[PDB]
């Protein structure tokens, strides 16, 4: 049953690229090879998170 | 759209733009995410540019990158994919079963990140999700 990693990964990515909204999530707390956290960083991330989410959207789709 | 908006995408937009020559290539990606500590395969970063790259050029140019940060169904693959884990068709799945699968199956969240999950998504607190309220929250 391929649904189920794909749809954890969907829900995890979406509220990922939910919560990286909040400046103060803990989400950030999970680059624990970032010393100091500027906003290019942050900037950077939730580009990354977007794209990893259409990713998970694609493989979900493709697993249902 | 906001003009605010548009120029802090150009300015993301050119935190990936390495060469500066207007197109992000697999290996611009690779190297701002191993930047932030992430190791991702060579397939992974294709993965991620061909869901952006409309053109099928194989690089990701502003206006691509505007478009998808810019970006319907969505909600409801989302509410689908929590479908799987609502078993009986409660609409509901338990702060308890949530856990589980958020920390232990695909990118597994950490504790923190699913108690920020959790206390966002049971607005009554009785250790129940009621997930198409919380997919809403989403979006
Ligand atoms: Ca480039
Ligand atoms: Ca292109
Ligand atoms: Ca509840």
């Amino acid at each position: 049953n391929r649904q189920i990693p794909a749809a954890a990964s969907l829900i995890q990515t979406a509220w990922r690229c939910y919560a990286a909204e909040n400046p103060d999530s803990s989400t950030w707390k999970i680059y624990i090879r970032i010393s100091q956290l500027r906003e290019h960083h942050r900037a950077t991330i939730k580009v990354i998170r977007r794209m990893q989410y259409f990713v998970a959207k694609k493989k979900f789709q493709q697993a249902r | 759209l906001t003009e605010e908006q548009i120029a802090e995408f150009k300015e993301a937009f050119s935190l990936f733009d390495k060469d500066g020559d207007g197109t992000i290539t697999t290996k611009e990606l690779g190297t701002v995410m191993r930047s932030l500590g992430q190791n991702p395969t060579e397939a992974e970063l294709q993965d991620m540019i061909n869901e952006v790259d409309a053109d099928g050029n194989g690089t990701i140019d502003f206006p691509e990158f505007l478009t998808m940060m810019a970006r319907t169904d969505s909600e409801e693959e989302i509410r689908e994919a929590f479908r799987v884990f609502d078993k009986d068709g409660n609409g509901y799945i338990s702060a308890a079963e949530l856990r589980h699968v958020m920390t232990n199956l695909g990118e597994k969240l950490t504790d923190e990140e699913v108690d920020e999950m959790i206390r966002e998504a049971d607005i009554d607190g009785d250790g129940q999700v009621n997930y198409e309220g919380f997919v809403q929250m989403m979006t």
